[PDB]
């Protein structure tokens, strides 16, 4: 009842034994292999850890030091980012000349003509060009010189060895006890005030002292190399008075209530800066302020050991109606059980943070001269929507599993979980008919406009010009964002972002920055089909986890596992019945979704963002704004988008992009490889592999371990992950060269 | 208390009763609709959803089809909501010629949400379906020509 | 009870849910003219055939009496014939 | 003119008698 | 210290670090002798 | 000798709110089954088509509309709990007909009065070519 | 479809189809005179190399043709 | 419904009548093998075809068979 630490000493010994025998965790894998199956099930085994034993103390240790581990690993990553862009890379000349400069921070060797590679970056360097973002963030952090760079990747290697060693003290020396794990409500006291609070209030502190200065000081035109060190802002105050002079009286207003005189550095103007394109700093800064002060005060919460505060399982119970019976009552046990229900709810709300943070981040450019790196943005673009994909189809594997191993209403009930259960036909039933009408009122719309379009009936189509279906409700919120700022925002100067507001079109460097975004008929069609998309893959993964357990086809599915080929040919045949298998087909449905998406955002860009602004302004986009007409129309997607676009990419050979002209078809070919996974099954190959395995007996070199084809399971693993590489790293190979070589 | 309930207090019958199933409103408009009417000539009953349907049908055909904006003939696309009706006939024809036989008597329960003993809905007997597809017909055909008689004064002719 | 051997109709939920049972509210006079003028579409084989050769001649007719001012392929070309890459 | 005849008579009539015949004699039981 | 060495020679380890000693090999020989599409001793 | 116990109606069923994993028209008018068990005290058992339920104390009645989810429940009643339980199956007739335990032994321990159906007297790669029972109406394997 | 995703999965969802079906008003008036079951599996991989070879044979005759026929040379 | 035969290689494990979820094995007594019994398929019309019964023997060749036949409502795992 009273939360305080506790851990265990020395669980486990240090030694070098089982690290020589393969699959020690497992009893059944520890014998060594019989066939070559074995060596697979040791990689797929690997981190299934409430399969190795069934205490949660040892299972919650494990996690513990597996997120030391992998935090070690960030940290190295985030040292070799910053120790390239300080040993290899041309950033100071990039700091000087930002809109010419191609940002570069990877040489190769001179070594089989690979240094073609090396292109010609800007600044005197032949390089790789890196569309990561890293020098965006390293100048709005303030950071000048090679030598900070150096430094950081210095503090970060060591941040990893510390990581390492955390790693593992937690688990060979004192490590920590269940109830320590399961003290909720501290720990989650600690994850909003401690963790989040004090980091915003750490990077506001920053921002406000090195960040802000510092980019006024490039703003202005100063040479970086004459730009006053950091810790000049923090000895001389004067310096830090001649920029904003708020800093002169010295805390004083804070604590005596007079902050309107800090209105200088922590501004509500919104927009854009229209010297970098990026968010206002002071307007990030004082965002920073903000969160810290708001996490710092909802780390207060829950009760720990001064009875103040609340305890969540109060706040559970108390919610229960007349639809939902004692719902809510049980949950808190659950969640304090089950690490694959966390996994499942924690995966969920990243993967759509993720998404989120990819929607805001190119309609609001934190960054300073990011707006105008088209590569940077589409590519962080992408890579967002990618992850938040991945991360929601984990989420709905990882809420099967429980389903599967941790669900016992005879130990932990719970209501709501219950009652879903004993309706998950209706619900089922009603998400298949939304899918099958969104799907005909969307696509149906594309196949009714190519139609219309190839037997010369224009006026017959959907289109702004013809039959009209116009985002009325989305035009009329982006209008009420536009006349918000002095209304319903009386402190805000300008719009939230620039696709609101009418006018105001920032440009930086001869290229856009942003303007506001049309919507028509073209952005209705594909709205509605992502609408679609994600509603079908919702299906796929929620009647995955809904049937887990229990079927009228197979009663008794738990039994058979949450991973599991099928239940033989008979009833019918029962392939893919497995929650594994509804979330193997997950991953497909996940990747037609997000490659629509993905490719919408790359079309709308090109054809009704980016471009060239005249002297004048005049502005001609990257396609000459070919997207209301063009992309109603799977033609018009087929020709005027990939047809148009591949071009760059199948022209690449004999230049420093020749490196995705090879990835391009490399792709394809792991792509295409995993159809014959997809489309075959095992039993096929071990009867080849017999007469091969005759083959090698006839010479006296066939080897113990006896080879056996992949598993049903196995293939269909290998097969959807060869078919999303190949797909993404295509798509990936395309945008990066069409966008580096047309920005 | 609770809202959901299963279906007539069994709970090993595949439904369950909620506002939408188990309603006052919805159990009485139900009851009043002409396919409900278990003990009306089924002659009627199609009659009935005949003239709605047929009536509904002549709107979309008139207003979308592709003689839609040549005013001249575009208000005569009642035909295809007429033709329609036909192909519908024929769906409810071969529908009662397949499922029931001359013979063979109703397949609709003969019981009551109540348990008492009921006649069963003369719907699912051929001669019942006959009449239904005869009256959905009937209906039909009147119901587009109905529709197509009323024309002006109206926000979407 | 709910399990009764005797009747499996009550047992298996075998009920009619939203049948009303009640009489008639369709008043006479206006159902003897639907059923006389509705009676010789009862019989579903001779609605059948009637249905199949009325609706194929009637689309026969409005097909082989279509008008160039209505569809664009009994119109024809009205711009003078193109030319092919090399041939006519 | 024979075209206007037969295009529908194969495509819409043929296909409509067709399938509603195939339909009684599929679904007949004896 | 056995059982460290015993590691060294699983498999994946065995074959990174035979496989690195052949790539640097190869890449020494393509430097010494780039290109060439023929044995041109004879 | 033994005599298959007769299907008791009006016996308790465990206590469930409803689900839609239920009986349907199959129940009506083709078939449906119903396994019955004793059970020692109120427990909360897993239902083998939705939820949980309430087994009562003392003789318990249940309805099903498949096989397999009448033995897949008695294996878990026999598992999990120590329960024994018949199951039986229902015609729209009325008519019952007693399934498992057959003999009122359990399949898998050897009974005396059990008579040999379909079993082959050789080893199961002695079967005929398909050649030789072509034109019949045989298989390799019904002999 | 019909070569990467396999039948059990189908099977299950016609099951959820045909309970939607019989418990929707108006519509519980027309029953199915066929059991509604999932393709079989070798149905399956006969429909999918099906659509497959359809598409194949239709997307090359029409590339083939467009591409030549359009120069004529 | 589908065939289901036993074949005299059966060592009377008792292994096919365990994974059964039909109830369509039995264990009747024989001479031929050291436990004193044999398998049988005397309610082949509650087979489902799943193959669990194949999966569990222990001879090699197999001692149990299902051939798959004509498909009906019990053998198709029909709920509806
Ligand atoms: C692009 C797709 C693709 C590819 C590459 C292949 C490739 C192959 N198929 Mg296959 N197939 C496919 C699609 C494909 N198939 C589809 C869609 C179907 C329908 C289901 C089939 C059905 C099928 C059948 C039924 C059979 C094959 C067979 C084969 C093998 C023939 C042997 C050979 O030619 O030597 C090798 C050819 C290659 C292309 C190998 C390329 C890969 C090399 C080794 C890369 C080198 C590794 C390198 C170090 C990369 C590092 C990777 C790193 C991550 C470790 C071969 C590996 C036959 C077989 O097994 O042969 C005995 C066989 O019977 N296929
Ligand atoms: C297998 C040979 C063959 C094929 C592929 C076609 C194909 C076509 N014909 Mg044609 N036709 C054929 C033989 C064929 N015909 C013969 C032998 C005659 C009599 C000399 C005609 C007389 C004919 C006329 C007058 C017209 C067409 C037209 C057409 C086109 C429209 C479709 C149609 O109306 O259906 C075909 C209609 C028919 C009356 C032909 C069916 C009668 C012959 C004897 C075939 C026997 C059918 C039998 C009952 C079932 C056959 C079994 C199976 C092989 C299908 C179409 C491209 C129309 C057109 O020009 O489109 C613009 C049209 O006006 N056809
Ligand atoms: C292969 C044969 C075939 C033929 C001959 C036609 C012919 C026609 N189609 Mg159709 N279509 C077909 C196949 C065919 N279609 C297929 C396979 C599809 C699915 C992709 C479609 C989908 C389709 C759509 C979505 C539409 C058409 C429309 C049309 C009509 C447009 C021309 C017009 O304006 O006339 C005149 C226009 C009228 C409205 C007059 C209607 C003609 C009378 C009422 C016919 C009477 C029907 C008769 C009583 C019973 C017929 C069934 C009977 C044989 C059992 C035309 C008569 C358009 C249409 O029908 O307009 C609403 C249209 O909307 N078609
Ligand atoms: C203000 C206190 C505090 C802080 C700052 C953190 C911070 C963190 N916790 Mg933690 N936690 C706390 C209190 C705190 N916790 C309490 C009271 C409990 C319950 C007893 C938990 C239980 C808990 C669990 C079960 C887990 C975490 C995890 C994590 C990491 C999440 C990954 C991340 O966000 O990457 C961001 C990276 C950084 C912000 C770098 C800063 C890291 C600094 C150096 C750590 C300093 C905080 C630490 C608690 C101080 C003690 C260390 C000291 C004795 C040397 C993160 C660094 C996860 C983890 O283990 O990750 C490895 C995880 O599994 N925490
Ligand atoms: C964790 C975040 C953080 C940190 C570490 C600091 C740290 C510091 N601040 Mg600062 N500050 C912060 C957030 C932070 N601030 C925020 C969010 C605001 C906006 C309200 C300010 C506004 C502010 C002002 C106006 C001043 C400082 C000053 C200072 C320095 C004086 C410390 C001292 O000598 O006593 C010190 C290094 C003073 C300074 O510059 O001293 C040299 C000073 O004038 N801060
Ligand atoms: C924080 C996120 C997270 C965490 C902690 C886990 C944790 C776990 N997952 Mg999970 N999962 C996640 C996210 C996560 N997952 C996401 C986002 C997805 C959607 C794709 C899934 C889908 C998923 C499935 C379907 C399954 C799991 C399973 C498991 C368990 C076993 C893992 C294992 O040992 O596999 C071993 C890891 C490997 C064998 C490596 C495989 C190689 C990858 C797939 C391809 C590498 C490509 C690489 C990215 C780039 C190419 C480089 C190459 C050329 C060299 C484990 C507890 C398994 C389980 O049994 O559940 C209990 C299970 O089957 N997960
Ligand atoms: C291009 C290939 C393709 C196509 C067309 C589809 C289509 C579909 N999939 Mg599928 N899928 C595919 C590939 C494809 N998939 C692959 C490769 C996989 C393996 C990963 C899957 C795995 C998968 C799963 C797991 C599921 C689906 C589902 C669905 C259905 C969603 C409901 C819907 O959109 O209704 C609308 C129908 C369409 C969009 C198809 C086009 C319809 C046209 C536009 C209308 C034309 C009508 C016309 C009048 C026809 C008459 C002509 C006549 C003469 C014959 C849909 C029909 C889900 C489902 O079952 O539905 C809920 C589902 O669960 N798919
Ligand atoms: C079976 C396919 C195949 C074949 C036959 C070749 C053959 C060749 N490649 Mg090539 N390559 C391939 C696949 C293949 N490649 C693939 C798939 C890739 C993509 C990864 C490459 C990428 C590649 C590059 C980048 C280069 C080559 C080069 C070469 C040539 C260099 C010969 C050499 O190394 O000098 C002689 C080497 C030896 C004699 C070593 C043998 C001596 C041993 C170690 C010791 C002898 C002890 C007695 C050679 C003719 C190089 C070139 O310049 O082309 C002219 C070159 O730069 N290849
Ligand atoms: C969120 C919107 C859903 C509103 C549910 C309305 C709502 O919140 O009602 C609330 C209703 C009552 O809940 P209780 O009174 O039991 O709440 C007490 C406790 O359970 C909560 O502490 O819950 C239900 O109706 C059960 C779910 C059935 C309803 C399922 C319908 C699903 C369709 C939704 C999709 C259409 C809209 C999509 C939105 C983009
Ligand atoms: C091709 C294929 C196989 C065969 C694929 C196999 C056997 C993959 C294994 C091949 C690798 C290359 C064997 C591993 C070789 C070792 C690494 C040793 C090599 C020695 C050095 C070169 C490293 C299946 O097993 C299968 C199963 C189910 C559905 C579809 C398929 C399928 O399509
Ligand atoms: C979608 C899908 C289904 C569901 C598909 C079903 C139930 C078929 C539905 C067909 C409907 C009736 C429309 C078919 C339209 C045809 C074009 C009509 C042709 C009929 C004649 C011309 C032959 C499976 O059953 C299946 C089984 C095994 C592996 C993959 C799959 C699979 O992908």
């Amino acid at each position: 009842p009273e939360v305080k630490i506790l851990v265990d000493r020395d669980p486990i010994k240090t030694s070098f034994e089982q690290w020589a025998k393969p699959g020690h965790f497992s009893r059944t894998i520890a014998k060594g292999p019989d066939t070559t199956t074995w060596i697979w099930n040791l990689h797929a085994d690997a981190h299934d850890f409430d399969s190795h034993t069934s205490d949660l103390e040892e299972i919650s240790r494990k996690v513990f030091s597996a997120h030391f581990g992998q935090l070690s690993i960030i940290f190295l990553w985030l040292s070799g980012m910053y120790f390239h862009g300080a040993r290899f890379s041309n950033y100071e000349a990039w700091l000087n000349d930002p809109t010419h400069i191609r940002p570069s921070a990877q040489v190769v060797w001179p070594i089989v003509g690979q240094e073609i590679l090396n292109g010609d970056v800007g600044g005197g360097f032949r390089g790789i060009q890196i569309t990561s973002g890293f020098f965006q963030i390293w100048r709005a952090s303030g950071i000048t010189s090679e030598l900070q760079l150096y430094c950081t990747a210095i503090g970060a290697l060591v941040f990893a060895a510390l990581m390492l060693f955390a790693g593992w003290f937690h688990y060979h020396k004192a490590a920590p006890k269940l109830v320590w794990f399961q003290d909720v409500e501290s720990m989650l006291n600690h994850h909003l005030a401690g963790l989040l609070g004090l980091g915003s209030l750490s990077w506001a502190g920053h921002q406000v002292h090195v960040s802000l200065p510092i980019n006024q000081f490039l703003n202005a035109g100063v040479d970086p190399k004459e730009i006053p060190l950091p810790h000049e802002f923090i000895l001389n105050r004067d310096l830090l008075a001649q920029l904003y002079p708020s800093f002169a009286e010295g805390a004083t207003p804070f604590f005596t209530l007079n902050w309107s005189k800090y209105a200088d550095f922590l501004t509500f103007r919104g927009g854009l800066d229209p010297l970098t394109g990026g968010l206002w700093l002071t307007d990030i800064a004082h965002h920073h302020l903000a969160i810290a002060i708001l996490f710092l005060i909802a780390g207060h919460m829950y009760r720990t050991n001064w009875g103040i505060g609340h305890g969540i399982k109060d706040i559970l119970e108390a919610h229960k109606g007349p639809f939902t019976g004692q719902g809510h009552k049980g949950l808190y046990e659950i969640l304090t059980t089950s690490w694959h229900a966390q996994l499942s709810i924690n995966l969920a709300m990243l993967g759509s943070l993720t998404i989120i943070v990819a929607h805001h981040m190119y309609a609001m450019p934190p960054y300073p001269y990011l707006a105008t790196d088209y590569g940077t943005q589409l590519s962080l673009f992408t890579h967002h929507m990618w992850i938040g994909g991945f991360l929601i189809v984990g989420a709905a594997a990882h809420a099967a599993i429980f389903m599967v191993r941790d669900y016992d209403p005879t130990t932990r009930y719970n209501d709501l979980l219950d009652r879903v259960l004993r309706h998950r036909d209706a619900i089922i039933s009603h998400l298949n008919w939304v899918c099958i009408f969104l799907g005909f009122h969307s696509f149906g719309l594309y196949i009714h406009n190519d139609t219309m379009s190839a037997l010369g009936r224009p006026q017959d189509m959907f289109s702004d010009t013809a039959i009209q279906l116009q985002p009325v409700f989305a035009q009329w919120i982006q209008n009420t964002h536009a006349l918000a700022p002095g209304t319903t925002a009386p402190g805000a100067t300008t719009s939230t972002s620039l696709t609101w507001g009418g006018g105001d079109l920032v440009s930086v460097g001869g290229k856009v920055a942003l303007l506001p975004i049309p919507l028509g008929t073209a952005d209705f069609l594909v709205h509605h089909i992502h609408a679609f998309t994600i509603h079908v893959t919702v299906l796929i993964l929620l009647k995955g986890v809904l049937f887990a357990r229990s079927s009228r086809l197979i009663p008794d599915k738990a039994n058979l596992g949450f991973r599991f080929p099928c239940d033989g040919p008979g009833r019918g045949g029962t392939c893919q019945v497995s929650a594994w298998d509804h979330v193997f087909l997950g991953l497909f449905w996940m990747y037609n979704a997000i490659s629509v998406v993905i490719f919408h955002f790359s079309w709308k860009m090109q054809s009704d963002v980016w471009g060239s602004i005249n002297d004048q302004g005049v502005v001609t986009h990257i396609t000459g704004g070919n997207f209301a007409q063009s992309s109603i129309t799977i033609n018009g997607w087929l020709r005027d988008f990939l047809w148009a676009q591949a071009s760059q990419v199948i022209q690449s050979y004999g230049s420093s992009l020749s490196a995705y002209g090879l990835f391009f078809l490399g792709a394809h070919f792991v792509w295409a490889f995993s159809l014959m996974f997809l489309f075959s099954g095992r039993g096929y190959w071990q009867e080849l592999i017999e007469s091969i395995v005759w083959a090698h007996n006839k010479l006296k070199v066939a080897p113990a371990t006896q080879p056996r084809a992949l598993s049903i399971v196995q293939g269909r693993a290998v097969g959807v992950t060869h078919y999303l590489l190949g797909g993404i790293a295509t798509t990936w190979a395309f945008f990066l060269a069409r966008i580096i070589a047309v920005g | 208390y609770q809202v959901v309930q299963p279906i007539n207090g069994d709970p090993f019958i595949g439904s369950l009763e909620t506002p939408v199933t188990s309603s006052p409103l919805v159990a009485w408009y139900l009851s009043n609709l002409p396919g409900y009417r278990t003990a009306v000539n089924p002659l009627l009953r199609g009659i009935e959803v005949g003239l709605a349907h047929g009536f509904l049908l002549v709107g979309p055909f008139v207003k979308a089809g592709p003689l839609r904006n040549t005013e001249i003939a575009g208000q005569a696309g009642s035909l295809a909501a007429g033709g329609l009706v036909v192909i519908l006939s024929i769906c409810l024809t071969i529908y009662g010629i397949s499922s029931f036989n001359e013979g063979d008597p109703s397949t609709a329960p003969s019981l009551t949400l109540t348990g008492r003993k009921k006649q069963p809905d003369q719907l699912q007997t051929a001669d019942g379906w006959a009449k239904f597809t005869g009256g959905f017909f009937f209906g039909g055909i009147s119901g587009v020509i109905w529709a197509f008689f009323l024309l002006y004064v109206l926000d979407l002719p | 009870v709910y399990f009764d051997l005797e009747d499996l109709g009550n047992t298996t939920g075998q009920w009619d849910l939203y049948g009303s049972d009640a009489p008639s509210p369709y008043n006479s006079l206006q159902s003897k003219f639907f059923e006389t003028f509705a009676a010789p579409f009862t019989k579903r084989g001779l609605l059948l055939k009637f249905l199949i050769l009325g609706g194929g001649s009637t689309l026969a007719y409005f097909s082989a009496t279509a008008s160039g001012d209505i569809l664009p392929i009994k119109k024809g070309p009205q711009l003078p014939p193109q030319l092919g890459p090399r041939l006519g | 003119n024979l075209p206007s005849l037969f295009v529908p008579l194969v495509g819409l009539l043929f296909p409509a008698v067709a399938m509603a015949s195939l339909f009684l004699h599929v679904e007949k039981r004896l | 210290m056995r059982d460290l060495k015993t590691y060294l020679s699983v498999a994946p380890v065995a074959s990174t670090l035979w496989f690195a000693a052949l790539a640097g090999l190869l890449i020494e020989i393509n430097r010494f002798f780039p290109d060439a599409l023929t044995f041109p001793f004879f | 000798g033994f005599t298959p116990p007769e299907l008791d109606p009006n016996t308790p069923s465990p206590i469930f709110g409803g689900s839609t994993g239920g009986l349907l028209r199959k129940a009506q008018v083709e078939e449906f089954y119903v396994i019955t068990w004793e059970s020692p005290k109120e427990q909360i058992f897993e239902m083998p088509t939705g939820g949980a339920a309430i087994m009562r104390e003392g003789p318990n009645l249940l309805k099903l509309a498949r096989k397999e989810q009448c033995l897949a429940l008695g294996t878990r009643l026999r598992s999990k709990y120590k329960i024994k339980y018949q199951f039986y199956r229902v015609f729209p007739s009325g008519e019952v007909q007693y399934l498992h335990p057959k003999d009122g032994v359990y399949p898998e321990k050897v009974n005396p009065g059990r008579q040999g159906v379909g079993v082959n007297f050789r080893s199961i790669g002695k079967n005929v070519s398909p050649i030789e029972v072509k034109f019949t109406g045989k298989q390799p394997y019904d002999l | 479809m019909f070569l990467i995703s396999w039948r059990g999965y189908w099977q299950e969802l016609i099951e959820t189809l045909a309970w939607a079906h019989e418990r929707t008003p108006l519509a519980n008036l027309i029953r199915w005179r066929d059991k509604p079951v999932a393709l079989s599996i070798v149905q399956a991989r006969l429909v999918g190399l099906v659509h497959f070879s359809v598409g194949y044979i239709f997307t090359y005759a029409a590339f083939l043709i467009a591409s030549t026929s359009g120069k004529f040379g | 419904s589908h065939s289901v035969k036993i074949y005299d290689t059966c060592i009377g494990c008792t292994q096919c009548v365990r994974a059964c979820p039909t109830d369509v094995l039995e264990m009747i007594p024989w001479g031929g093998c050291k436990a004193k019994q044999i398998a049988s398929a005397p309610r082949t019309e509650d087979c489902v075809g799943c193959k669990r019964c194949e999966s569990a023997c222990p001879t090699d060749f197999l001692s149990v068979r299902v051939y798959l036949w004509h498909e009906t409502t019990r053998s198709m795992g029909l709920a509806y």
